[PDB]
């Protein structure tokens, strides 16, 4: 749960 | 968390260069 | 004993074929080479994306669009090279290869959409799925070959661009 | 051989966060990998040995060189990042790194001088080692998070970009 | 994902022999790594699938271009060797390679055309695979020993060396 | 047989 | 765990020299060539001083090689000093490179020592440690003396000439 | 094995 995690979750949902 | 292959691909793809 | 990746191999091979050709040359003053490298990578991604996963449907669309933009660049540049060339054979052969790219690129996109639509979808037959991949791979391969040979034809016309190792 | 485990584990963790990326057009990733290698070495130097005093100090200086590099490169990418949150969280984490590496150099010069002497107690020897590990774990954790935030900041770069890193995976042998 | 195990296994054995050496100033190793990759690719292509026919033909071609590379280079190192036994054994192994890769292309075009088709029976299809794997194994194995011999050859060079390869281990990430 | 780290270093040292 | 059974300080010294010489092209620069071979030789030393089958004799060899290469660096650095017309730079160069023959000769002598007492029971830990200590120290001084010769060579190569393209 | 092993054995015995 960092900025990178957040952006990947956005791109996968 | 740690990145998968599919993760790192979407990063690569989206990464502006 | 493990496959290693979950990819369509033919599409990856096509990517690498063009990468091998583009790799040789510098990009410092050669946008066709730069564009080729971009497309090579873009294609390498497609080979993974067409196998599916969370975020692939959309990324397969976006990947396709990028490929088509770079297709434009290659074509536009190749044409400018054909203009300066003062050889009947090389100039003609160049235009025969590079003019095919816009068409192949558009068909790619179209089929890229079709596949992206039917990823993670139960109401799609094996037949229809197989053929959709088949059509997609056939244009993917054609594109890589077209671009590859467009790169080669450019340097044969090169008397401007930079063709240093 | 008996190395310092926590520092090897840190070295190893940072290496995992950088190893799958290419160093071509990405001096942040290159700096990361260099720092990971250097912490691996430090992990072996700390237990003492022939030529360790001198090697340990020089090692610390090297990590401090690569640190200042990751810092400054992180401040550039942050300059081009249009998302303020990511630009804030990268600036926080990266601007921490110079202070830690400086303390690393200090503590490394400390441990280096204790190696060999008999006038040092076991309490003071162990504690000096603990301090060194503490700063090591933090440095490696900071850089690790500085890397990720750079990967996040790379997506949100302004189209009129001054500075941009390359983010391309490494091709395996069986591709 | 299902692949042909022997071909991948053979691909891995060639890679293991080459992977620890640097490709810089050594085209035998560079080509030995390319051929391992190509074999790994071929292990996937023999399973049928979309775009297989063309890729499997173009693959065998790329394995033939790499074969010739290895062979030619191994003759030049052999030319410079002062040991006759090593010189003979190297030539014996490497001079068989061209034939083998020529057969590999022939059988690849065979298997390529067999894919998709119904009229082709099981035995005919299975036998076409077993012929392809047999030769593939022999190619990888021949190339594998050719590297070993070329390493040996590179020790017993004449001091007036015309041609020479660079034999240097790759540095580990933790060195 | 298969080479070890030492086996490779000697090769490396001995190869001109 | 560890990764390698080596003497880490000597690997560092090797890598320090390799980082210096790697910047420049060898093509028209024998100093760089020699330097790169010295770093690799000194890297191999950092494994041989641990021991195992074949090491005693390789450590002798490796040391001789380092000595050969060292002399080349010295001879070349002298020629560079002859051309240079700047007092400080030509002096500071000569104050570094002329140490290398000595440091080398000591490295051979100590290498022979440590090679002799590898795989040998009649040798105390104190004697064994002190042999390794003098070896590493000379090995570190060598790499440093070379590294600074390379730097002083280019600073003097304002113009026998050399090539300093990255 | 072959010639490469024979040379490694030579250097280690």
């Amino acid at each position: 749960m960092d900025d990178l995690d957040a952006l990947l979750a956005d791109l996968e949902s | 968390s740690n990145l998968s292959e599919l993760d790192r691909l979407l990063l690569e793809l989206n990464a502006v260069q | 004993l493990g496959s290693g990746e979950v990819i369509n191999q033919p599409m990856m091979m096509a990517a690498r074929q063009l990468h091998d050709e583009a790799r040789k040359w510098s990009s410092k003053g050669n946008d066709i080479i730069a564009a080729a490298k971009r497309m090579a990578l873009l294609m390498a991604e497609m080979s993974r994306l067409v196998r599916g996963g969370s975020g692939t449907k959309r990324a397969l669309i976006q990947c396709a669009k990028d490929i088509a933009k770079a297709s434009d660049e290659v074509t536009r540049l190749a044409k400018e090279v054909a203009k300066q060339c003062t050889d009947k054979r090389i100039r003609t052969n160049l235009l025969q290869v590079c003019e095919r790219i816009p068409t192949i690129s558009t068909q790619l996109k179209i089929l890229s959409t079709v596949k992206a639509t039917m990823l993670g979808r139960t109401n799609i037959s094996d037949e229809e799925s197989e053929q959709a991949t088949e059509m997609l791979v056939h244009n993917a391969q054609n594109l890589m070959q077209s671009v590859k040979e467009t790169v080669r034809e450019a340097e044969a016309a090169s008397i401007t661009l930079r063709w240093v190792r």
